[PDB]
RNA sequence: GAGCUAGCCCUGGCCAGGGUGAAGCUGGGGUGAGACCCAGUGGAGGCCCGAACCGGUGGGGGAUGCAAACCCCUCGGAUGA
RNA sequence: GAAUGCCGGCAUGAGUAACGAUAAAGAGGGUGAGAAUCCCUCUCGCCGUAAGCCCAAGGGUUCCUACGCAAUGGUCGUCAGCGUAGGGUUAGGCGGGACCUAAGGUGAAGCCGAAAGGCGUAGCCGAAGGGCAGCCGGUUAAUAUUCCGGCCCUUCCCGCAGGUGCGAUGGGGGGACGCUCUAGGCUAGGGGGACCGGAGCCAUGGACGAGCCCGGCCAGAAGCGCAGGGUGGGAGGUAGGCAAAUCCGCCUCCCAACAAGCUCUGCGUGGUGGGGAAGCCCGGGUGACAACCCCCCGAAGCCAGGGAGCCAAGAAAAGCCUCUAAGCACAACCUGCGGGAACCCGUACCGCAAACCGACACAGGUGGGCGGGUGCAAGAGCACUCAGGCGCGCGGGAGAACCCUCGCCAAGGAACUCUGCAAGUUGGCCCCGUAACUUCGGGAGAAGGGGUGCUCCCUGGGGUGAUGAGCCCCGGGGAGCCGCAGUGAACAGGCUCUGGCGACUGUUUACCAAAAACACAGCUCUCUGCGAACUCGUAAGAGGAGGUAUAGGGAGCGACGCUUGCCCGGUGCCGGAAGGUCAAGGGGAGGGGUGCAAGCCCCGAACCGAAGCCCCGGUGAACGGCGGCCGUAACUAUAACGGUCCUAAGGUAGCGAAAUUCCUUGUCGGGUAAGUUCCGACCUGCACGAAAAGCGUAACGACCGGAGCGCUGUCUCGGCGAGGGACCCGGUGAAAUUGAACUGGCCGUGAAGAUGCGGCCUACCCGUGGCAGGACGAAAAGACCCCGUGGAGCUUUACUGCAGCC
RNA sequence: CGAUGUCGGCUCGUCGCAUCCUGGGGCUGAAGAAGGUCCCAAGGGUUGGGCUGUUCGCCCAUUAAAGCGGCACGCGAGCUG
RNA sequence: UGGGAGAGGGUGGUGGAAUUCCCGGAGUAGCGGUGAAAUGCGCAGAUACCGGGAGGAACGCCGAUGGCGAAGGCAGCCACCUGGUCCACCCGUGACGCUGAGGCGCGAAAGCGUGGGGAGCAAACCGGAUUAGAUACCCGGGUAGUCCACGCCCUAAACG
RNA sequence: CCGAGGGUAGGGCCCGUGACUGGGGCGAAGUCGUAACAAGGUAGCUGUACCGGAAGGUGCGGCUGGAU
């Protein structure tokens, strides 16, 4: 049937995006967090 | 005069539409037309504040005068007569001797091609707007404001009518659809004569398509759910309220008052409702 | 976290073919005028049959599956909430 | 050494299940160390409203070529969506941006919030909507509306000519709109041709034919022709369109009017440029100077902003046009012509799937366009088949039980069983014919029945065209032919009678319930006078609603028909400016502490003092409730009648062994040979009853009862047959489970159900196909029950608080 | 209670005997026939239907007869539900 | 042709008397009701009186033993639209008439549907008396209805 | 071809019968009340409506076949 992952990169960009993160104080919590652990990546990668 | 429909179908029994008589004109004034912002009864949160509405057909809102002091002692014709998908009542195209279009919620009786005209001056004919103080006593009247330069606010839906029921000082005392005697000050305009339409309320919607076409979307009762929706929640098959009649929120709702008490409008209403 | 799901908002798209034949309209009869009757025209509808599409009624299979809900047969809706 | 411990390793089950749709394969020839599996050929089968083709999303090199086979591939592999390498994506016109707005988002002004932050007008952002200039062919191993060829077009800059009051982010017009039905004329596409072009063919009995087979076009600027859309002209007045205005709007007047004219689009033609089959021979060459014509069918697409009807009344903004304002009228704009200028990103490939979403090359899911032909009444249905694409990445044998899917069955025909569950039967079209009841529509496809193919002859109407031929579309009549059978295959209702429930179409527990549940039109009560009530929010602010009592909120009831009785003592709500009680505060009789004293300080009665509660009333489609005992009639039996106790009042109409009846299979009647069910009645209703509505109700229902007919493998009662498995051989190879095991029966015993203890009996060692009685077999630290001063959801006249409200 | 699946049906049986029938008997208030009662006896047999989920029971038509119990109210790694 | 009387009918208006309710004033201890009472209302200020307001219904006197209509029926006043009828003149048509099964239309009250309206009245219903009982007569309340619009019903001691 | 009739299916009319049910007629001496006839002790009758063990009562309108 119709699974839950229904990739659409707008979305992705939009919702869990770099200036998504940045324009609340959660998201930017979530960039200070995910840079103090060192991950690669701070955001997830999407072709735009 | 509602058109009946024959028993063709099962919904075509009871199902009655208005007779569109008095509609003249069948596309509205492109000048005087805005987009309505269909809300589905949700406010700026997002949120539902007002249940179960959603889903109609799309609208263009027509902008009405409601404040005919505006142009005082310039006439006007009355061009058309149309339909408004956003009000009970019908409204009446004005071509204003001055150039100006203007819509007017439309009066019983207004015939096309006949002059209007508002101010003290104006004559006590249907469809002229005067300040209360001009009016003859015992004169029914309709979009009445409530207060001056304020807008019509009173008996503004299909074959509702206001009457005067005598003067007192700056004020007059108007009996207004409901039954209740109300002091509204002298200088607010009114129009003379009652709302057209007045066949509205014999409509038969006839079936539950009729009612979601116009944004109506399922009541659910509240004996219907559980409790942690509704006071009428839950029970083991069929149950009675079991609890005096509440609404979703708790509050009392066969007879509880909710007019707030020192409301200052208070010292101007001489009589409550009738019925 | 509403890329699943539920409701609403804005903007687009889709519904083979066949059947029934409402109002109205025209003509004819009727009457003081009417109601109304008959025929023709007409093409209404949460109308009918049935694909796409949306479903999931009954049964069988599957049951360390092809599948963490599937397959076959049958069945519901299909201009409408 | 144990923790269903943790990490790792390796066993068992076992060479076992399985190898992922039953659309299907066989041979020959190549390549190579090796071939059922790679390449080629011939044969065979499958898809063909796709299992073909093109977009979009998502994926991200998977694309092409060479060289490879360790792993990946459910087998194999020489192959590959795999490994290594090199190559491949070309745009002023396609899509997006340098244009516009939609919801929504953001947000100068402004509002609000302890902080963080929340709002918010304009503006800005925001698309699959508006707007805007490219079509056909060729070429590469791989890109092409992008490169090339042909013919077209847009914008910007500058210049020239001609014309004009030029000029705007401001005014106005326009853009600009729904649903259903639908006209005329085209085009897409298709069928036919005895006409035109073609390599060839004559078989096996016949045919050298008016034979078979193949094809018979595509694009195109101006002009022209056909068909459409859009659109009145002039003048005078003018206070409105937030300055102005010659524009627009309003009024008057003349002319024009189903037209014309002007303009815009589609189509045809059109200079020119392209394409071009079968077959033969090696993607190419020939065919070929290819021919490129006629008739018919014909859109849902085009003309298009067409027309009609209807109610539920159907985006915005820019581009574009007009008006003017500052300003400038050496300018500036408009039109035509010329040269110049024209940027950024996407472009490979997959794309109903082995490349996307499902851990897998996974029988699942995935939006838009094209989707040919013949026949069946139509069609995207169904069977076959074109182009195109596939035979589904284990095979070979065998021909057992059993399982799955399928075919048939003597006589019987529901006797099966909780249940006709299941499977038969019926089945399309045309014609005849069709009941109770009904709300007059329906019920209705009721029921039942006749027809249905092919051939010859006669004839009737329509479309095209020309009025005719030809072609195509509907028919009528007569005479015959064949078979068991003519919707000859495929797709395609079994029917009726009678109850319960729900009016109805709808809706629901994604993934055990589709229902009698929810919803629903409709009825009633209730709140709400608008800065409404109500709802979300601390607030601002929103929804309500740009609505105004014919409206909006809440509640119950649930089409319609006929109805909805009595009780207001209690609880709720409603009314009652009195009385009682009543907090902070007012008042300060009268006390207390201290000081030499003024004084400073503390307690404090009466009395005044809100809502709330008390008290007085109202109110049932408000919460709710609507009796007991005893007696009485000239056969008996039974009580219309009476007595008395109690209650706030004692159940009214209708209905009743019921979706409600315990005793119960009540009793009687019907149906059956037989009826705990069903149906109709009776009424001692354990324990119906009137909007948690009462009693009915045509129509409707994948709802739940009962009966009959038809027909059946459901059954008596089983038999045979087909294919996919199961079986054997080759290849690959799991799983839960498992203290170790050298693991028999009886009767006992044992923690009470023993392979394991006792006595006896029986038994050579090891497997394979089978069946499921045991191993208190497996799985899940029982979901029932209890226990825990464990948890959580829910309720209220439990306690105590808080929001909110007074 | 770190699970011993719980009614009934279907299928498949097997055992007990306190025997329903068939065989052998004694007594009889046994004339015959047909019965009654008790004894011996478990070899075989012990029907098809209507109703209900039923076991059971009632009922229809038969019969030599339409037996009663055990096997975890025998039997769900056998089926049904 | 010329005249007359009339509550004949339909439509739109409008007048005063009275009942009830509401606000104000003034005022106190009862009012109401009956055969007699009680229920009921009244110190929360009733009844009675004055002023103001809201609303519905019916039209006193004229009024009669009257008039009009086919009947049912029709009564303030005004206007508009309309029916029948009688009298005078003796002018016109020249038997054009009577009746009338079916048909069609009208048809008091009550009652029904959909809206409205609602003062008084009043089925049902409640309460107080009476009574052996009192599902009545009498008293206090009181809902349909009585009123309007449109649409049904079509009955009657629709009688002379 | 027609054709007696047979068969399948569906209708219409009539008769007989049916648990139970509705009222009706009749029947020497049952029970309850007293509605009508007198102003019948509330004048009666009336069409209709609602109510009530029963006769009846009440409302609305109508008749005198109503006493004084
Ligand atoms: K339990
Ligand atoms: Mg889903
Ligand atoms: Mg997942
Ligand atoms: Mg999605
Ligand atoms: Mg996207
Ligand atoms: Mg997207
Ligand atoms: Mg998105
Ligand atoms: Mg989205
Ligand atoms: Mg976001
Ligand atoms: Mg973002
Ligand atoms: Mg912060
Ligand atoms: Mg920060
Ligand atoms: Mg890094
Ligand atoms: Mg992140
Ligand atoms: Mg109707
Ligand atoms: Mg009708
Ligand atoms: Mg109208
Ligand atoms: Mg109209
Ligand atoms: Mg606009
Ligand atoms: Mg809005
Ligand atoms: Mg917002
Ligand atoms: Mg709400
Ligand atoms: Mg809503
Ligand atoms: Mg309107
Ligand atoms: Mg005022
Ligand atoms: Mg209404
Ligand atoms: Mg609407
Ligand atoms: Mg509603
Ligand atoms: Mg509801
Ligand atoms: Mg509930
Ligand atoms: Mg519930
Ligand atoms: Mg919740
Ligand atoms: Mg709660
Ligand atoms: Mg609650
Ligand atoms: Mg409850
Ligand atoms: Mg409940
Ligand atoms: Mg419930
Ligand atoms: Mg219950
Ligand atoms: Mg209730
Ligand atoms: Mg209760
Ligand atoms: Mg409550
Ligand atoms: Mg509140
Ligand atoms: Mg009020
Ligand atoms: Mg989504
Ligand atoms: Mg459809
Ligand atoms: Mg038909
Ligand atoms: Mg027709
Ligand atoms: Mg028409
Ligand atoms: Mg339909
Ligand atoms: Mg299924
Ligand atoms: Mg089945
Ligand atoms: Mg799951
Ligand atoms: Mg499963
Ligand atoms: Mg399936
Ligand atoms: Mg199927
Ligand atoms: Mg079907
Ligand atoms: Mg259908
Ligand atoms: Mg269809
Ligand atoms: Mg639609
Ligand atoms: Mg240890
Ligand atoms: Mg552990
Ligand atoms: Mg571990
Ligand atoms: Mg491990
Ligand atoms: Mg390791
Ligand atoms: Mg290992
Ligand atoms: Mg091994
Ligand atoms: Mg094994
Ligand atoms: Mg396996
Ligand atoms: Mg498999
Ligand atoms: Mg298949
Ligand atoms: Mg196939
Ligand atoms: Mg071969
Ligand atoms: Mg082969
Ligand atoms: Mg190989
Ligand atoms: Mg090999
Ligand atoms: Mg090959
Ligand atoms: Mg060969
Ligand atoms: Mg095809
Ligand atoms: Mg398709
Ligand atoms: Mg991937
Ligand atoms: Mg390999
Ligand atoms: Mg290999
Ligand atoms: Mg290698
Ligand atoms: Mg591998
Ligand atoms: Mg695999
Ligand atoms: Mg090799
Ligand atoms: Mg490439
Ligand atoms: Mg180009
Ligand atoms: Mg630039
Ligand atoms: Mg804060
Ligand atoms: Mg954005
Ligand atoms: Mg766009
Ligand atoms: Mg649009
Ligand atoms: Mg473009
Ligand atoms: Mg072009
Ligand atoms: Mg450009
Ligand atoms: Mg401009
Ligand atoms: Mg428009
Ligand atoms: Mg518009
Ligand atoms: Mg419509
Ligand atoms: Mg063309
Ligand atoms: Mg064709
Ligand atoms: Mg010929
Ligand atoms: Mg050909
Ligand atoms: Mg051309
Ligand atoms: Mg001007
Ligand atoms: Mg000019
Ligand atoms: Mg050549
Ligand atoms: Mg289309
Ligand atoms: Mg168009
Ligand atoms: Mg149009
Ligand atoms: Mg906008
Ligand atoms: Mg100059
Ligand atoms: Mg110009
Ligand atoms: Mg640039
Ligand atoms: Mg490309
Ligand atoms: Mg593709
Ligand atoms: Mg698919
Ligand atoms: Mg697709
Ligand atoms: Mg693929
Ligand atoms: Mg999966
Ligand atoms: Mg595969
Ligand atoms: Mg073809
Ligand atoms: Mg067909
Ligand atoms: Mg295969
Ligand atoms: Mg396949
Ligand atoms: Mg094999
Ligand atoms: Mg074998
Ligand atoms: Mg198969
Ligand atoms: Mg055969
Ligand atoms: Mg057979
Ligand atoms: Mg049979
Ligand atoms: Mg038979
Ligand atoms: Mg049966
Ligand atoms: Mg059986
Ligand atoms: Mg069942
Ligand atoms: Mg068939
Ligand atoms: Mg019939
Ligand atoms: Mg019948
Ligand atoms: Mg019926
Ligand atoms: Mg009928
Ligand atoms: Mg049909
Ligand atoms: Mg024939
Ligand atoms: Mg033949
Ligand atoms: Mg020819
Ligand atoms: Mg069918
Ligand atoms: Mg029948
Ligand atoms: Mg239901
Ligand atoms: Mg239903
Ligand atoms: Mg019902
Ligand atoms: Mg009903
Ligand atoms: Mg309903
Ligand atoms: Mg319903
Ligand atoms: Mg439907
Ligand atoms: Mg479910
Ligand atoms: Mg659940
Ligand atoms: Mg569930
Ligand atoms: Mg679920
Ligand atoms: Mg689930
Ligand atoms: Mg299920
Ligand atoms: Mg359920
Ligand atoms: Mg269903
Ligand atoms: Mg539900
Ligand atoms: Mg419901
Ligand atoms: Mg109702
Ligand atoms: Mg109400
Ligand atoms: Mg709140
Ligand atoms: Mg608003
Ligand atoms: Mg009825
Ligand atoms: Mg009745
Ligand atoms: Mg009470
Ligand atoms: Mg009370
Ligand atoms: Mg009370
Ligand atoms: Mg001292
Ligand atoms: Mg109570
Ligand atoms: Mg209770
Ligand atoms: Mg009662
Ligand atoms: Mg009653
Ligand atoms: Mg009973
Ligand atoms: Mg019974
Ligand atoms: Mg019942
Ligand atoms: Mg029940
Ligand atoms: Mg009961
Ligand atoms: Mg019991
Ligand atoms: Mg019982
Ligand atoms: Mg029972
Ligand atoms: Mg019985
Ligand atoms: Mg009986
Ligand atoms: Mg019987
Ligand atoms: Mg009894
Ligand atoms: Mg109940
Ligand atoms: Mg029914
Ligand atoms: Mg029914
Ligand atoms: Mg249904
Ligand atoms: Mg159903
Ligand atoms: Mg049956
Ligand atoms: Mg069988
Ligand atoms: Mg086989
Ligand atoms: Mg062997
Ligand atoms: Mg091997
Ligand atoms: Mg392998
Ligand atoms: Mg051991
Ligand atoms: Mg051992
Ligand atoms: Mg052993
Ligand atoms: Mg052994
Ligand atoms: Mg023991
Ligand atoms: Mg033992
Ligand atoms: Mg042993
Ligand atoms: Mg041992
Ligand atoms: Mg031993
Ligand atoms: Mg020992
Ligand atoms: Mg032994
Ligand atoms: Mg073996
Ligand atoms: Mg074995
Ligand atoms: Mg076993
Ligand atoms: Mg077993
Ligand atoms: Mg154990
Ligand atoms: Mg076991
Ligand atoms: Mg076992
Ligand atoms: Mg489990
Ligand atoms: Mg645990
Ligand atoms: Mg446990
Ligand atoms: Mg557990
Ligand atoms: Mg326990
Ligand atoms: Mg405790
Ligand atoms: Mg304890
Ligand atoms: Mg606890
Ligand atoms: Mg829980
Ligand atoms: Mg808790
Ligand atoms: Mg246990
Ligand atoms: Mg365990
Ligand atoms: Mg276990
Ligand atoms: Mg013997
Ligand atoms: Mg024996
Ligand atoms: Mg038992
Ligand atoms: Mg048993
Ligand atoms: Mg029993
Ligand atoms: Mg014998
Ligand atoms: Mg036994
Ligand atoms: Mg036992
Ligand atoms: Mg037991
Ligand atoms: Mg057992
Ligand atoms: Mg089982
Ligand atoms: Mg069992
Ligand atoms: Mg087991
Ligand atoms: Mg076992
Ligand atoms: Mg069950
Ligand atoms: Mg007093
Ligand atoms: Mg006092
Ligand atoms: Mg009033
Ligand atoms: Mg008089
Ligand atoms: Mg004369
Ligand atoms: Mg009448
Ligand atoms: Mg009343
Ligand atoms: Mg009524
Ligand atoms: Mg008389
Ligand atoms: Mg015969
Ligand atoms: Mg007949
Ligand atoms: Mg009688
Ligand atoms: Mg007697
Ligand atoms: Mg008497
Ligand atoms: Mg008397
Ligand atoms: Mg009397
Ligand atoms: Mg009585
Ligand atoms: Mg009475």
């Amino acid at each position: 049937m119709k699974r839950t992952w229904q990739p659409n990169r707008r979305k992705r960009a939009k919702t869990h995006g770099f200036r998504a993160r940045m324009r609340t104080p959660g998201g930017r919590k979530v960039l200070k967090r995910r840079r103090q652990k060192g991950r690669w990546r701070l955001t997830p990668a999407v072709r735009k | 005069a509602v058109k009946k429909f024959k028993p063709y179908t099962p919904s075509r029994r009871f199902m009655t539409v208005a007779d569109f008589s008095e509609i003249t004109k069948t596309e509205p004034e492109k000048s005087l037309v805005k987009p309505l912002k269909k809300t589905g009864g949700r406010n700026n949160q997002g949120r539902i504040t007002v249940r179960f509405r959603g889903g109609g057909h799309k609208r263009l809102y027509r902008i009405i005068d409601f404040k005919r002091w505006d142009k005082v002692g310039i006439p006007a014709k009355v061009a058309a007569i149309e339909y408004d998908p956003n009000r009970s009542a019908r409204i009446a195209l004005l071509h204003y001797v001055d150039g100006e279009k203007r819509y007017i919620i439309a009066p019983d009786g207004l015939q096309v091609g006949q002059q209007v005209v508002a101010g003290p001056d104006a004559p006590i004919q249907v469809g002229n707007a005067l300040p209360l103080r001009f009016i003859p006593v015992g004169t029914v009247v309709h979009a009445v404001e409530l207060e001056p330069k304020k807008g019509a606010k009173l008996a503004r839906a299909a074959g509702t009518s206001a009457q005067i029921q005598g003067r007192e000082g700056d004020y007059v005392i108007l009996r207004l659809p409901s039954g209740e005697l109300r002091k509204v000050h002298g200088e607010c305009y009114a129009t003379v004569g009652a709302v057209g339409n007045a066949d509205h309320k014999n409509i038969v919607l006839g079936k539950a398509g009729r009612s979601r076409w116009l944004g109506r979307r399922p009541h659910v009762r509240g004996a219907a759910m559980n409790p942690v929706d509704h006071p009428h929640g839950g029970g083991e098959g069929r149950a009675p309220r079991g609890r005096p009649p509440a609404s979703p929120w708790g509050w009392q709702t066969k007879g509880l008052k909710t007019r707030k008490r020192r409301k200052p409008s208070s010292r101007f209403i001489i009589a409550r409702r009738k019925k």
